C-alpha cells in the first residue's frame, strides 16, 4: 500500500488552484479541477 | 528485447489491476511519481 502515498505526493506536487473548461454551452460551463472550491 | 517485453507485460498487468493510478495519470511530476514508485522494479529502458 505504499503506492497510495506516491500517488498522495504526485497529486500534491501540483498557490492558487486554477481550474480549466471542459465544456460549455447555454449558458453553463464546466471546470474540471478546483478541488476546493 | 525479451526481458523489456516481460517488464512491459508485467506493469500493464499491474496497471489493470489498479485503475486508480491510471485514472489520476491521464489528466513531468508523472515521470518523478513513476519513479518514486518503481523506479528499480524495471529496467532502465
Amino acid at each position: 500500500a505504499d503506492i497510495e502515498g506516491a500517488i498522495e505526493d504526485y497529486v500534491s506536487s501540483f498557490r492558487e488552484e486554477i481550474g480549466t473548461v471542459i465544456d460549455a454551452g447555454d449558458g453553463i460551463a464546466h471546470v474540471e479541477g478546483l478541488p476546493s472550491v | 528485447l525479451t526481458n523489456l517485453a516481460d517488464e512491459l507485460a508485467s506493469v500493464a498487468k499491474l496497471l489493470l489491476s489498479e485503475t486508480a493510478l491510471n485514472k489520476h495519470l491521464a489528466e513531468a511530476p508523472k515521470v518523478r511519481l513513476l519513479e518514486r514508485l518503481l523506479s528499480d522494479k524495471v529496467s532502465a529502458t
